[PDB]
């Protein structure tokens, strides 16, 4: 039978060489004696090439192969919201069966020019330097770049905590990080009950290689499930740095032409191919969102080398953070000078922009000054408020990991240096501030942070509530 | 014809008919079958090469997941067949001109190949008018000549779209003829924006009583490589009628062509030839020609396409973009330097031209003020290694001026957008010649040497510079 | 089983055993004639492909000089089989498991693949303890959290291996349990010294009462491509014994884990593949990742591996040293520039980075001073190529506190070493936690600033630097 049936050839580097399986479809499933499952790529004139997916240490040159005549079908369903899942949609933290109802492609079209709609929906990230001059929103694709040990899992791990409940699920996908570190991670966020809402799919660097490209695209499917179903979604996919270099991998392996670094001819279809597929559908379709903060490993600051170039050049905005401005006291590390949004302000309420967007004037004031201070013997004191009011703002931006303030903390903290509050103060304390001050307006004064958010704006009343409050407080340092 | 599929390897086909069917070269096949459970013909391609044996190779306009060998391929007997005409305007078209906006059939009249032969040597001219944009940069440094084919270049981010849209809002929404954009190889929001924006000015059909004078064309990132390489030639086999056909002056908007190259470089090597300087095709340079004497003026009418260009790593150098500039009356090279400095446009004034800087063609307070506004910026410009570490104190104060005068040149060509009303935060400013030339020539003249320098950014006119 | 020799190109063989006999990929096999009449078994190989036609390919582990075709191979039926246990301290090992210690055969209870699954996503761990070493730069910039996986960077001649052994002595010597160093493609003098010293210092047998707490395994520069490949594996083999099956906290002191993946490069296009980024193997990432999570902490036991790492040329960006970051909760990049200035260890204060770097892991003292003190280091580093040439006469007194200052923290951060009596010329000292903090934070207090600069280089603390 060389019709549905086929003898394999070789077995050289997790790539297979079937041969015979004429019915064969491009993108199509095939299983092996030892029971490894595989893709198909490679339709050649009289020999199928089908790339393995696990140790291929098991096929033998003899073996037959049967075709599953499925398409990488992954299940889906509410069912996982919490389990550490895998490449191929099946647990791997030992909790038992994953209850799947109905079943998507692991590749499948992204949502067209009509079936969406601009970002008006916004994304609070728990973060002041972010959802304040970063504005991302729902169905908007954020990109977050920075070399090694740069904060990145950190921004997408407060992120995704920042997260209150029933109002966006998440996806965590890990394409190359280690077992360790995505525990040290998997569990960061139990302990903090986010876990409720958020899947992991993750591989490994000990996985095998076709595997590391399918985890994003896992990711994406599970995400489209709650998109389609008028719910919102949040992916981070952990280096998709990573997941080209896996992409070389099998190129090379199915002897196809490279090219820059080697990297082959469709290594920005990887990317345009899954980042399309984030969007924020037309109320004709549910309303349905999701929003992709990939992530995106750089060289010594080389933003313009091949992947790092294509990413960007797909994204809707960056939040480029720096090696350079860590210990600087800046933690975390936000080059809010070069970190953009296309989505615009657009993605953010009214409270925001009145001291946001006032924020962002005074912020990228400063950035034309910002050398002189060490070197400023004699300034006039119209470039002095600059380079005061400067480094202010900056120790508001600072945040310790791990702890997303609520909105009305957004507000409320900024509203205190932005006003001439926090001016005459002295840098080195600063931080201390609002950290007392926040807590003793939520113990005293939880009564105006509700009074916030409801309206969603400042009155001309709590801001004054709020002047009597900061002054006043300001006056207990 | 009727040929069987014998390779499937990615984005390309290699169909096999009898040794008397031969599908011509760029003769589009189509084959039968496909997706999960359901028969659709969307898998067409075209005719490449005749490898011998009785096999020709070929690339699909559609992804090819889900296709088998042995599946039926027919010669449609020509090429692949756009329909075009006035029934075309207010839609949003594929790359094989099926509409995918959602309102209906196309009702055309005609059909019409994506590959046509250029104008002939007679069929040229050498007018040249010129194209008041509104930008204080564009045209005072580098105008556009009608008719011209304009280069607008930059890297990752740098405000070609941006760019592309003011050019829609300050030159094709008040335009005295039809226009066109092309979607090639961008992202989906750069189109549902640019559709939903134009449908409140009004240029599409708000009711369809038909008075649109735009036709969109949408291949974008997610498509497969056959394709973006491929809808440049559908947005202008469409222009290439109401240039001719209806005699009118129309404008070809192009989101970036070098997403045309690219997806030409992706199937290059997957057809089997050998790469060239740094990586591309070794067809590079017969690619992006034959689809660049076509858009084009000619007697019978004219074409303006305002056309952007993607340059992979901020490199000039680049065989993909610097190609583009032979085609080019002008150009307008966007820096990520000058625009890491907060002046948008982010365009470099030094390095943007226009055949027509001529005082024969548009004036000499044009021309003069152009180079005297330049030649500063070419003497600050060689002073800033200088003064940067020899600072000022021996500088000549025949040589500080420079300085000022220049910085507020620097800072006077920057100017907010209509659509980057959110990027600057200020209200824009439409700033024709005039306007430019004068508020410059105020400049040059030291009659401001008392204005600080942030008096000049982001601000509308010269007036609008002092107060 | 009974295969022939094919082909033999270099180190790989293409044996060709009968369409039933089909050695498993990494199944290892051995061929049985070789050098100068003599016929000795060395010869050993490892299935790595299954070309087909009836053929394996195979790198041996051995030199293939004077081996001819024809020759009878033989399938063992499982991989290479290193003997592990308590019984290989205290000697020292090939990449097959043979003493090369020349003290009589190797009693073992049993052998043990080189080739096994990483631990579940179940079987690990997030306790994260420190490591304090005893340099001025490490426990204080980048701690090692332990279970984890330190990565020690550098070029051609920094001290890594100066710096791999201050570790043995500082940590290893006195390490409550086991420890194992890898012979990871270096010099045999490395060998040599590192066993005639853990000789004196006790660490090995000085009778066979069997003391040791130390098992090593030997695969030097000479060796062939297909041996340091899997040294590492050796080292490793023995390592995931004592972790799981003794339930004991071992060591892994692998000098330049980089020679793994050298020697991997040098397999590849002599397998038959297609090379990559800068010449490596496709399979760059499935080969330095498999074996080094493996290198790990688990429920069981632990594993705190101080690895070194070749850097090609000085350049990061190089594909093989730049994939071992991932794998790293900490890393100590030694720069050749500020090893050009003879302060030592050559430790960049910038370029070092660990995850415990956490005020919830260490401290806000350890905390904040550490980051004090590179904040000092960025603002000088910017102050450079600024006073350089703009001189300082017009610098803040404010200002020119940062460079007495950060030079007095740049020269504080040097510390001689035990090992390096040779290189300084001045006694070792050894620099805990509580010293170093301290030290630094009279420092960034002004405490210090009449004191020269000359005064903080090679000196134990700070009291020995007020002296």
């Amino acid at each position: 039978k060389v019709v549905n049936t086929g003898t394999v050839l070789q077995v050289g580097d997790g790539i297979a060489r079937i041969h015979g399986l004429d019915e064969v479809m491009a993108g199509e499933l095939v299983e092996f004696e030892e029971g490894t499952i595989g893709i198909a790529l490679n339709l050649e004139s009289n020999n199928v090439g089908v790339v393995l997916m696990g140790d291929g240490l098991m096929i033998q040159e003899g073996s037959s192969v049967k075709a599953t005549g499925r398409i990488a079908q992954i299940p889906v369903s509410e069912a996982y919201l919490g389990r550490v899942i895998n490449a191929l949609a099946k647990p791997i933290d030992g909790r038992g069966e994953i209850t799947a109802s109905e079943s998507r492609l692991i590749e499948s079209p992204a949502p067209g020019i009509m079936s969406r709609r601009s970002v008006y929906e916004p994304l609070q990230t728990g973060l002041i330097a972010i959802d304040a001059m970063i504005p991302v929103g729902r169905g908007q694709r954020e990109l977050i770049i920075g070399d090694r040990q740069t904060g990145k899992t950190a921004v997408a791990t407060d992120t995704i905590l920042n997260q209150q409940g029933q109002n966006v699920i998440c996806v965590y996908v890990a394409i190359g990080q280690k077992a360790s570190s995505v525990a040290q991670v998997v569990t960061n966020f139990q302990e903090r009950g986010a876990m409720e809402y958020t899947i992991v799919v993750a591989e490994t660097a000990d996985s095998p290689a076709t595997l590391q490209y399918l985890a994003p695209y896992t990711g994406a499917a599970l995400a489209e499930y709650f998109m389609y179903r008028e719910r919102h979604t949040l992916i981070i996919y952990d280096d998709l740095s990573k997941q080209a270099q896996a992409y070389r991998q099998m190129s090379l392996l199915l002897r196809r032409p490279p090219g820059r670094e080697a990297y082959p001819g469709d290594v920005f279809y990887l990317h345009s191919r899954l980042l399309e597929r984030a969007a924020k559908l037309s109320s004709l379709l549910g309303e349905g969102s999701m929003t992709a903060l990939p992530i995106v490993e750089t060289q010594a600051g080389d933003v313009s080398a091949y992947i790092p170039t294509n990413v960007i050049s797909i994204t809707d905005g960056q939040i480029f953070l720096s090696a350079d401005l860590f210990n600087a006291g800046i933690r975390p590390a936000i080059n809010v000078g070069i970190s953009v949004s296309r989505v615009g302000s657009a993605a953010q309420i009214k409270a925001m922009k009145k001291v946001a967007g006032k924020l962002k004037l005074e912020l990228a004031q400063f950035a034309e000054l910002e050398a002189f201070a060490q070197f400023a013997s004699d300034l006039d004191k119209a470039t002095q408020n600059q380079l005061a009011r400067g480094q202010r703002l900056r120790e508001l931006l600072k945040q310790p990991q791990s702890a997303p303030l609520t909105v009305e903390e957004q507000v409320m903290t900024i509203y205190t240096g932005t006003n001439g509050y926090l001016d005459s103060l002295e840098l080195d304390q600063v931080r201390k501030y609002l950290v007392e001050l926040r807590t003793y307006v939520k113990t005293n004064k939880p009564e105006f942070q509700e009074i916030i958010s409801s309206t969603k704006t400042f009155t001309e009343e709590a801001e004054a509530l709020l002047k009597e409050a900061i002054q006043e407080q300001m006056e207990r340092f | 014809n009727l040929g069987r599929i014998a390779q499937i390897i990615g984005p390309v086909l290699n169909v096999a008919f009898p040794p008397g069917k031969m599908p011509n070269i760029y003769n589009a096949l189509i084959v039968k079958g496909r997706d999960t459970a359901g028969q659709p013909m969307n898998v067409t391609c075209e005719v490449q090469q005749l490898l011998g044996n009785n096999r020709v190779r070929a690339v699909a306009m559609s992804a090819t997941d889900g296709l088998t060998r042995g599946m039926e391929v027919i010669d449609t007997g020509a090429p692949l067949s756009v329909p075009v005409g006035g029934p075309t305007l207010g839609r949003i078209f594929n790359v094989l001109g099926e509409p995918v906006d959602n309102l209906r059939p196309v009702d055309t009249r005609t059909t019409s190949p994506i590959h046509r032969s250029a104008p002939a040597f007679t069929q040229l001219d050498t007018k040249l008018s010129i194209f008041e944009t509104g930008i204080k940069v564009v045209n005072l440094l580098a105008p556009y000549r009608r008719g011209g084919k304009i280069g607008l270049f930059g890297g990752a981010g740098v405000g070609k779209t941006v760019l592309i849209m003011e050019l829609i809002n300050n030159i094709a929404k008040a335009h005295g003829g039809v226009s066109v954009f092309g979607g090639v190889g961008e992202r989906t929001r750069e189109g549902n924006d640019l559709y939903m924006e134009m449908k409140e000015s009004g240029v599409i059909n708000e009711q369809n009583i038909a008075e649109s004078k735009v036709a969109l064309v949408y291949g974008q990132m997610n498509e497969p490589p056959g394709a973006r390489m491929r809808v440049g030639l559908t947005a202008l086999t469409m222009a290439e009628y109401f240039r001719d056909v209806n005699e009118q002056d129309v404008l070809l908007f192009i989101d970036n062509i070098f997403r045309f190259v690219q997806a030409g470089s992706e199937v290059s090597a997957l057809l089997g030839r050998m790469p060239s300087a740094v990586g591309y095709q070794p067809t590079l340079s017969t690619e992006m020609g034959s689809l660049q004497e076509r858009i084009t003026s000619t007697k019978e009418g004219s074409i303006t396409s305002i056309q952007a260009v993607y340059v992979p790593a901020d490199d000039l150098t680049d065989p993909a973009p610097a190609t583009t500039f032979a085609h080019l009356d002008a150009t307008t090279v966007l820096s990520r330097g000058l625009a890491a400095k907060g002046i948008y446009p982010a365009v470099d004034p030094l390095d943007s031209t226009s055949t027509m800087l001529q005082p024969r063609i548009v004036g000499e307070e044009h021309y003069e003020i152009a180079q005297r506004v330049k030649e500063t910026l070419q003497r600050y410009k060689e002073l800033q290694d200088i003064i940067a570490i020899l600072g000022l104190d021996e500088l000549s104060e025949e040589d500080r001026l420079t300085v000022a005068r220049a910085r507020k040149i620097e800072r006077f060509l920057s100017q907010p957008f209509f659509v980057a009303e959110v990027f600057t935060g200020s209200p824009g400013k439409y700033v024709g010649l005039a306007e430019t030339i004068r508020g410059f020539q105020l400049i040059l003249s030291g009659e401001l040497d008392s204005l600080p320098e942030q008096a000049f950014y982001l601000v509308g006119n010269i007036d609008e510079a002092t107060a």
